[PDB]
């Protein structure tokens, strides 16, 4: 029951500026004076992999960019040449005792450009429409920062409600964001009203992206 | 190299029991430790035991306890972690890991009195956009499956690329998965394109082909 | 009564002249049966020791000689019985013949060809070098066998009878046809 | 009186509580005032062995023991005589008193603090490794003093009574900031 | 006491081409199975840099394109990704017996595509002439081929006495070669013919480059 | 970081004895052993011998007994080498090395009865020769030198690029060197530039100006 925590709960880094983490524990450890502790990182979808051991010992196959370093009950993980891979969460480990924990884990976002995002509205299905229902979807693509406000009218009357949001991770390569809103409609309210509009407001701009289709069009 | 191949995902009903099996290959099976990780929903990695595959000597903490049990056979070169009176807390990624170096793929645990049910396909297309630029964007909405994972590709794995993946949005206890690529306007519509979905949970695999509208 | 019984100036010279031949015909654990003989010679060393003195104890000239000749033997003796306890304790947390020799209460563990090869360890630091001879590993002052460099372990262990310790392969290298060089650093502590 | 043989006893008795005691708390070499205190005793095991089969072909009793005794003291004889030689004709060529050890007939020397410490080494093969724990240097079971990682030699030699080996630094590591380990390869053979 | 050689005198390799030098001990070295050879490399103006030692081991420092390996009496060196800059004499020695001799050297050069000189010559001093002798000098810079022929016309007789022609290595940044030819004479030898003409004769064309100057030109 | 420091180079008659020095730096002295190579004809390397530091114990090939001795001076960390008779085949580049990988500069000896003269400077230009063009030649030519070491240097080390120094020649028993480097018409005749021609042997160096006349 060793507690360890992380100062930081996520890093904002630009390209080619050193990003740390730093990590504390309630143990000093002091075993024959070698202090322990493991360093991972986790990718979405996938299992973590371990990057540094005992302090400061390199795994094999990690880049020289990761250096561990710390004693006692300091402990710090510093990545100094940054690059747009590095997009991860970072654990830390003590490995010294009976009872094993892990840290809560750090977030590394990398800052990039602004821009603004490309919208694209598509119109319900056929085969849904014949069930019965409808479903408008409305895509946001590779647009930065993060925090777009989009909002959907109904023959020009605001419309929160059926509103599904579903977010991506930072990519991997363009360092962008997408996002995709989803308006669930029932089958009797929908042929009642013709005109669909949706609108992405964003940090880069004053004058938001809108667009829209009617019902009789398609 | 080394391999740690799990066996897949299953769903029960709280207070039910497992067994995770993973099977190893690429050494020999005994002469390295075995250990078990929950990563319980989010994003936080935990210890639940330790074992010697050569000769039992287990170890585990002491708030596991009692709630796995930890057996090796020898001569399928398998580990088994047992999962005794699963609750809600217990939904999980559960894998094998030898020694802070290589994992399995992940086995995911769902404890739930829920009922599996198959994806509907509702293709999208860009009907009436009347666009004028290089680009068009097509995709696809998959809704009511359960459980989780889908897997939801283009042309059979063959367009990855322009190809943006939400994650499924859980309503009413069944997920929505979102998906979107984006073309050359020079590939409609001379060429075919198709959404694959595959939600093995429920044995269903449906391909279908956009067209215009 | 009026024997020499002298014979027993064959038995010690023999004696002496079976410690010369182990540590010059042998000495290096080249291979387990020369290894387990030394240990045995180490062995009974003790019971040896002791009877000396309590000879000198028994035909006494006087109560000075008795006295001394018996604390003597008392110190052999009170000796063997910590030889003893000490094996029998790394014999309870682990399960081998190793675990009862007069030269240390530290095990060493390397999985090797199949199956798991042990041997006595006088050691226990933070990092383990290893060297391989012509195909041969060597470890630790011991022959471990036969492993080729591409082959070798990725983890060892060291059992102290109060903690084990889990070491995991370093960085190694090849220096020339079939031999190289390899180093092990201790990645976790456990205890028993 | 009967020879007052009690005496002998107490000889024998403390001779051999000497082994027992010197391969308990000196093993392992380490403190150099311990190894060259152990290297004495073993070179009075040939006087020894041989001074019990000669007074046992004095003291006779019968002719079947008288003769054994005298075959076997010639051999144990010849033990030292070879000793005696192997050990001047080392000399010859390295002109150090560490020529003069009842173990080995080989010499490892590394320059260390301004000056070269020698020490006995027990066999000359391609690779030798080197450990440093906590500043200090360990190299084929001998202490060689402090000696940081940044300032390890850069060659050390081997020297028998027929050959000159050198051996060049290869790789090295630090582990654990005051630990460390390195691995010397020989690369050139030169002769006398 | 003991010969060693390498047959392939001289090497001509085209950028990322692999490169191999052998080398034949005579006496067959072998000490407990392990054969000892080391390979050395020398450019002009600079000491011998060691690359490989015991037949195999990579020398710290040196980069992994060099490698090399061998048996009993066969050994080879091998540059894979031969590159430009890998214009130097390459030497083997022994290290086991007594008099560690070396082998001869071979030599790399590298391959590039055709070019032209370029042609400038020079009238004699003031110095000179008024120390009483003279001098043409004539330069061709920046060229590729070794082969060119260059020729001392004045009035149409070709002048053998008093030229001399100095050549520099293979240039290390573009694989270039230079040249320069001196003509010497004295004053009154000088000041006889008008016209001063240089020429030379290349393989890249069938047009020789000349170059010259009247002594009444300056 | 280690280093040898040699002495330089030295020019002397047939028959003639020398020593040549070499200063050490960097690390311990009577550490590690000390090996001499000689150079010969430009091409070949040979093997002289060896001398230990701390046990003045050293071993000679074969044919340079009784030709060359080594000696060592502890207080100054600096080792010697006594070269004896010396003829006409003896002129060489002589290296010390410690253990194969750290080398000298090279020490030149010349063995010689010829005179020592110092050098003439003479500057070329395209002088008259209207040439204004993107390709401007400068150059000079130093003659009547001995035995060798003369260096040509541009502006004092500026011209660090665009020059093409060729390598000396002989006539007479003398030496004579040509160079040239190559320069846009914005900086001739609109800057001045210098041949700085440094002759250890005759203790002489010439700063010229090349005048475009």
């Amino acid at each position: 029951d060793i507690v360890m925590t992380q100062s930081p709960a996520s890093l904002a880094v630009s390209l080619g500026q050193r990003a740390t983490i730093s990590c504390k524990a309630s143990q000093s450890i002091d075993y024959d004076g070698d202090n322990y502790m493991n360093w991972y990182q986790q990718k979405p979808g996938q299992p973590p992999k371990l990057l540094i051991y005992t302090t400061s010992n390199l795994e094999s196959g990690i880049p020289a960019r990761f250096s561990g370093s710390g004693s006692g009950t300091d402990f710090t993980l510093n990545i100094h040449p940054v690059e747009e891979g590095d997009a991860a969460t970072y654990y830390c480990q003590q490995n010294n005792e009976d009872p094993y924990t892990f840290g809560g884990g750090t977030k590394l976002e990398i800052k990039r450009a602004d821009a603004a995002p490309t919208v694209s509205i598509f119109p319900p299905s056929s085969e849904q429409l014949t069930s019965g229902g409808a479903s408008v979807v409305c895509f946001l693509n590779n647009f930065y920062p993060k925090d777009i406000n989009v909002k959907w009218k109904i023959d020009g009357s605001e419309r929160q409600n059926g509103v599904l949001n579903s977010w991506t991770d930072q990519d991997s390569k363009d360092s962008t964001y997408s996002m995709s809103s989803t308006l669930t409609l029932t089958k009797d309210e929908y042929e009642r009203h013709n005109s669909y509009t949706c609108e992405a407001t964003h940090k880069t701009s004053t004058s938001p992206i809108v667009k829209s289709f009617n019902r009789n069009e398609c | 190299e080394v391999q740690l191949q799990q066996s897949g995902p299953e769903l029960v009903k709280p207070g039910a029991s497992m067994k995770i099996s993973c099977k190893t290959s690429g050494y020999s099976f005994t002469g390295y430790t075995m250990n078990w990780v929950k990563q319980s929903h989010g994003k936080n990695l935990e210890w639940i035991g330790l074992i010697n595959p050569y000769n039992g000597d287990t170890s585990y903490n002491q708030k596991f306890k009692g709630k796995a049990t930890l057996t090796v056979d020898k001569s399928s070169s398998t580990a088994y972690m047992e999962l005794l009176s699963l609750t809600s807390e217990d939904s999980a990624v559960y894998y094998c890991e030898v020694i802070n170096t290589y994992w399995g793929q992940g086995t995911l645990v769902t404890v739930s009195a829920a009922k599996t049910t198959p994806p509907s396909v509702y293709p999208l297309a860009p009907g009436s956009a009347a666009q004028t630029n290089s680009m068009v964007t097509l995709g696809c909405l998959v809704k009511g499956y359960f459980p989780e994972p889908v897997t939801v590709t283009w042309n059979s794995g063959s367009l990855s690329s322009g190809v943006h993946t939400f994650p499924a949005v859980l309503q009413s206890d069944l997920y929505t998965l979102s998906s979107s690529v984006t073309v050359p306007s020079s590939t409609w519509p001379s060429e075919t394109v198709t959404c694959n979905v595959a939600h093995p949970a429920s044995s269903t695999k449906v391909d279908k082909k956009i067209v215009p509208r | 009564l009026k024997q020499l019984l002298e014979q027993w100036n064959l038995v010690i010279g023999f004696l002496f002249l079976a410690w010369i031949m182990l540590l010059q015909f042998a000495y290096s654990n080249r291979n387990r049966f020369l290894y387990i003989i030394k240990l045995v010679f180490l062995w009974l060393l003790w019971p040896v020791t002791l009877a000396c003195f309590v000879l000198a104890a028994v035909y006494r000239i006087n109560w000075v000689t008795g006295g001394i000749a018996i604390a003597m033997a008392c110190i052999v003796g009170l000796m063997w019985l910590s030889y003893f306890v000490a094996s029998f304790r790394l014999f309870a947390r682990t399960r081998s013949m190793w675990s009862f020799n007069p030269e240390t209460n530290i095990l060493l563990n390397v999985p090797l060809r199949g199956t798991i090869v042990t041997r006595p360890l006088m050691e226990s630091e933070l990092v383990i070098g290893a060297v391989i001879i012509r195909g041969h590993l060597r470890m630790a002052g011991h022959s471990l066998g036969r492993c080729d460099i591409k082959d070798l372990p990725k983890e060892i262990t060291v059992a102290t009878s109060r903690t084990l310790s889990y070491y995991k392969l370093g960085a190694s290298q090849r220096v020339g046809t079939d031999s190289g060089f390899a180093a092990y650093n201790r990645y976790r502590i456990g205890n028993y």
